[PDB]
Formats: C-alpha cells, structure tokens, sequence
C-alpha cells in the first residue's frame, strides 16, 4: 500500500522580481510517513530549510509543508526535491510564477 | 461557532533501526496548537500556537505522560497487529487515529469522531452514535470483541460529548484573538493565451478558514467539465491559497465569471477578467 | 486535551 507523493512549488505572495518572499513546498497524498524533502536555488540545496510537522488526511494520507525564503528573480531556478520509498527516483516540481 | 478539535496520533515500526517513531498533532480548526515528537531530544508535548504558549508546566507535564502513555499503547497494539494479521517482525507499519469533537454556535456539544487506520487503510472507526464500531476487515473483529467487553466505546463517549467540548471552549477562550477571525478571500482573475484559446486563472488567496468554493460560469451556468482546479494550499502564514482556471475563446474572456464562497463571505463573489 | 488510547 504505497501511495506517491503530490507536489505544489508556490511562493506565500503575488511574486515581484527583486522582492523577498517565501517560497513553499506543499507534499501531500504520500504513504508510508517517511520523506525527504530538498528545496533548490539554481541547481544547489537551500540550507536554511523549515518543515512543517506532519499530519494526515480524511483518506489517512499524510502531507507536509516546506518553505524558504526566497527573492524571485527573472532567470533563478527554484526547486522542490521530494525523495519517497514508492518512488525509484525522487520526483522534482519547479517554481511556476503563474500557479 | 462552529469549531472542531482534532487530535492526529501515528506510531511508525521501525525495526532494527530503534523504537516506533510516535507523533501527535493537534489542531483547533484549521490552526495546529499541539504537537509531540518521539524522536525529539527531551520528548514533551509543546506549543504550536504562541496563544497556546500561555498554558502552564502543569498542562505540559500531565499532556507529556498522556503522550508517553499512548506512544506505549500503540508500540504494544503494532505487535499485537503483527499476530492478527500474520506478519513478520522485520517489517515497517504505521497506526493512525483521528479523534475529534464539533460544538455549534452556541457553542454545545454537535458531533464527535474517533476511528483508526493500519497501513493507511481504515482498521475500526466508532459510529456516529458513539456507542458501537465498525471493524473494517477480520483482524478489527478482534479488536472490537476485546473493546466491546473492556466497554472502550463509553469511556471514549464520555470524553467526546463532555472533556473535548470543555477543552476547545478553553483553547477557544485561550485563542479567540485569531481562532474566532473569518479572513475572507482576496480574489483576481490572471488571463494566459495559448490554439487562439486563453486560459482565465481564477485566484483566491489569504482566507481562513480553508474551506472554500471556486466555480466558473458562463450565463448563470457552472462549468464542471474541463475546469481545472488545484488543492487548496497553506500560505504559511495562517493563511490559505487556491485556484481555478478555465480555457475560453479568445477575446471571449468577459463571458465567465468566477464565483467565490467562503464563511468569511456574507453573500458569494463574483468575478471576471478586468482589461 | 486528548485521550488515552486503548490497546487494540
Ligand atoms: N510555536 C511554538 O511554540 C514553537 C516552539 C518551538 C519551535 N517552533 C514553534
Ligand atoms: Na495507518
Ligand atoms: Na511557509
């Protein structure tokens, strides 16, 4: 019974180049509880990364938030890593300044 | 009114490696006020909300053993679910119980709630009239013969229609600054070309509580097909965020409005894409 | 507060 994680990369404002925001990542719909979570800036780990406890669902499935800040720029690339054992893989979702 | 608490409780096997992982989570609402960790340093039950932070060392102390005496409870009851079930030591499962109580308006007692779940699937969960249990394969019959004789289902009763109720009116007092607020929604409508289509991206941020209703129309008719939507979002900030697109003909954009409803709303929004 | 878990 394993159920892969769903991902939203999205920033907690309306995004503006060059004005400091939070960026979240949103991992829901997983089972078993354990996962790693990594948050990107142009390739490279975040350091300062925090997470959110994790609890669960209606349908039993356990979700979690993590979040950085973040200045959007125009050209940087960010990033959510999500490593899970129903996946061979860890899955990546990119930042979307229009979802 | 009205208002819930509900507490989340999971214990995760682990074996080799050490003991079972046992967190719990509380929440009032939509707002997280609790949490215990096992795997922390100096395991105690804490604060998650600074409005909870008031609560003093004898709240923590007695919410800590409480804590410890579960995380017990459910170490034993995954070995005793390894027996029913016929599997081995070496594996890894999880435990999950939700249990809960709603009061109204008012507010009194409305609605009161309790199951679990094994391997992410239901296992047994206690009826609406609180007094007896749906077992939801072979191994929770067990169970529910062994909690029909221990009379597990009146002591759980008792807690849900009088100690749950108290409590939230307490939490509900500790943190009506925040808890008691309705934020309404702050909507816009972002358009997107594409086949000479345009995508209508309806946006509805910083509401609270999460609970909310987007909708497309087009002449007092809802758009149920080829309406995409996406699952409403925390900000991180107490706050919630959610979506729902359409894709229309272009030039065609001031056809379909968006129709917002939240508790924080005392009558539906309406809105369209502005030039 | 919560509640004490029975054993299942
Ligand atoms: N909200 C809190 O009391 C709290 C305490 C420690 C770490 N994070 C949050
Ligand atoms: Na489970
Ligand atoms: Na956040």
């Amino acid at each position: 019974i394993q159920k892969t994680p769903q991902i939203q990369v999205y920033s907690r404002h309306p995004p503006e180049n060059g004005k400091p925001n939070i960026l979240n990542c949103y991992v829901t719909q997983f089972h078993p509880p354990h996962i790693e979570i990594q948050m990107l800036k142009n390739g490279k780990k975040i350091p300062k990364v925090e997470m959110s406890d994790m609890s669960f669902s209606k349908d039993w499935s356990f979700y979690i938030l993590a979040h950085t800040e973040f200045t959007p720029t125009e050209t940087d690339t960010y990033a959510c890593r999500v490593k899970h054992a129903s996946m061979a893989e860890p899955k990546t979702v990119y930042w979307d300044r229009d979802m | 009114g009205s208002h819930s608490m509900r507490y989340f409780e999971t214990s995760v096997s682990r074996p080799g490696l050490g003991e079972p992982r046992f967190i719990i989570v509380g929440y009032v609402d939509d707002t997280q006020f609790v949490r215990f960790d096992s795997d922390a340093e100096t395991p105690r039950m804490e604060p998650r909300a600074p409005w909870m932070e008031q609560e003093g060392p004898e709240y923590w102390e007695r919410e800590t053993q409480r804590a410890k005496g579960n995380e017990q409870s459910f170490h034993v009851s995954l070995r005793t679910l390894l027996g029913y079930y016929n599997q081995s030591e070496s594996g890894s499962h999880t435990i999950q119980w939700m249990y809960g109580c709603k009061v109204g308006s008012d507010g009194r007692f409305l609605r009161g709630y309790l199951q679990y779940a094994y391997d992410g699937r239901d296992y047994i969960a206690l009826n609406e009239d609180l007094k007896t249990w749906t077992a939801a394969d072979v191994a929770a019959i067990i169970t529910r013969r062994k909690w029909e004789q221990a009379g597990a289902a009146e002591y759980y009763r008792a807690y849900l229609e009088a100690e749950c109720v108290e409590w939230l009116l307490r939490y509900l007092e500790l943190g009506k600054e925040t808890l008691l607020r309705t934020d309404p929604p702050k909507t816009h409508v972002t358009h997107h070309p594409g086949e000479g289509d345009v995508t209508l991206r309806c946006w509805a941020l910083g509401f609270y509580p999460a609970d909310i209703t987007l909708t497309w129309q087009l002449n007092g008719e809802e758009l149920t097909q080829d309406m995409e939507l996406v699952e409403t979002r925390p900000a991180g900030d107490g706050t919630f965020q959610k979506w729902a697109s359409v894709v229309v003909p272009l030039g065609k954009e001031q056809n379909y409005t968006c129709h917002v409803y939240h508790e924080g709303l005392p009558e539906p929004l309406t809105l369209r894409w502005e030039p | 507060v919560g509640i004490t878990n029975v054993d299942l």
